[PDB]
Formats: structure tokens, sequence, C-alpha cells
């Protein structure tokens, strides 16, 4: 049911969600451990996820939470990063993409840094790296990350150390 | 997979050590995210 629409580099939305990537990437505290040392990517192709299924899903159940929340989705743009990536775009997300050992609980993980997602992309603190080199700081192997649209609804604000 | 906290539909994680940290969010139904773009790229080495 899936098809993807590459976007041209010359196109606003493209530009838009490259600006998205690139403003949010910080430092991280395990000075690179996890997903490698870098400033800025190099952004190799940017593509629309069209599934129809898929998206009538997300309505449905962001109608259902807008009525739940003086109605408001509080939908927001979040970058995840996942081996799992093929599937999700294919199949959704569902229990399987969940990260059991996080810190706010059993649930699916998303990020305003890009660079935090990044760290996930080989798997939980970045696994052993690319599979060809087994670097997860690699400049060579080709990354990607989901930039996803997500309901949030009324949200427990939880503090973190 | 957890359930939400009772009346609510989502965890928002805010980091309240390292100012410069954005906030990171957990959902606990697949049906509240779509996997709108998929971005391809590389990490580049500082120069
Ligand atoms: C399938 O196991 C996974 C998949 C993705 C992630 C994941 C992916 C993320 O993008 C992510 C971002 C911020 C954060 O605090 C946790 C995050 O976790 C974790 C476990
Ligand atoms: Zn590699």
């Amino acid at each position: 049911g899936t098809i993807l629409i590459d976007l041209s580099p010359d196109d606003k939305e493209f530009q838009s969600v490259e600006e998205e990537m690139q403003s949010t990437v910080r430092e991280h505290r395990d000075g690179g451990h996890a997903g490698g040392i870098f400033n800025r990517y190099n952004i190799l192709k940017i593509q629309k996820v069209c599934n129809k299924k898929l998206w009538e899903r997300y309505t449905h159940r962001r109608k259902e939470v807008s009525e739940e929340n003086h109605n408001h989705a509080n939908e927001r743009m979040l970058f995840h990063g996942s081996p799992f990536v093929n599937a999700i775009i294919h199949k959704g997300f569902d229990e399987r993409h969940a990260y059991i050992g996080g810190m706010f609980g059993a649930g699916i993980y998303f990020a305003e840094n890009s660079s935090k997602s990044n760290q996930y992309v080989y798997g939980i603190g970045g696994g052993t790296g690319c599979p060809v080199h087994k670097d997860r700081s690699c400049y060579i192997c080709h990354r990607q990350l989901l930039f996803c649209r997500v309901t949030l609804g009324k949200s427990f604000l939880q503090f973190s150390a | 997979m957890a359930h939400s906290p009772p009346g609510h539909h989502s965890v928002t994680g805010r980091p309240s050590v390292n100012g410069l940290a954005l906030a990171e969010y957990v959902i606990y139904r697949g049906e509240q995210a779509y996997p709108e773009y998929l971005i391809t790229y590389q990490i580049m080495r500082p120069e």
C-alpha cells in the first residue's frame, strides 16, 4: 500500500524538512559514542511517504484524541530513528517499534533533536554501528530517519535529569 | 507496550539539566503517528 515520492531539492517542502533536520542537531553527552561525531548532515534524498490505510488510521485516532482534549490534537512533527524504518513505512508503527527499556515507559519514542534520533538508527545506543563497517560514526554509509506527524493530545509532562 | 498515564495521551520527557537539549516524546499507540517523510543522509565529519 505504501508509495514513496521523491521531493526535489528545489521544492520548498524539501527545504523546510532539511532545515528542520540540520537546525536541530546538538552535541550529545556521550561525545558521539552512540550516533557519531558531526555538526551537520549530507542530505541525499527526502521522500514523502503515502499510504492511505495508514493515514486514515492516523486521522481517525487524531480526531479521537482531539475530542478528549479541548479539541486539540497537539500534533507535532518529530524525528524517529530505527533499524525498523522499512517496516514502519510499509506497515505503520506498532508494539515491535516500542522501546521497552525506555526511561518514560515502554512506548514509541520521538525527538525534536534530529541528532537524538540519529543515535537509534543503528539500534539502541547505536548498537554496533553501520552494518558494513561496524562503525557508529561511519561517514560513508547511508542512514535513514523518519520525520513524523505525531498526536500528543494531553501530554504528561515529565521533567528529566 | 505500556499505557499512557491515566487521562493522558502521551508523555513529554523534558530535559531539565541540559539547557540546550530539546524535548523527547513517547506514545503508547502506533496509530498516534504517521511516518510522513523518509530522509536518507550521511553524517558529516567536521572540518
Ligand atoms: C525498536 O527499538 C527502538 C527503536 C527506536 C527507538 C528510538 C528512536 C528515537 O528516535 C528516539 C528518540 C529519542 C529517545 O529518547 C528515544 C528514541 O528511541 C528506541 C528503540
Ligand atoms: Zn559504514
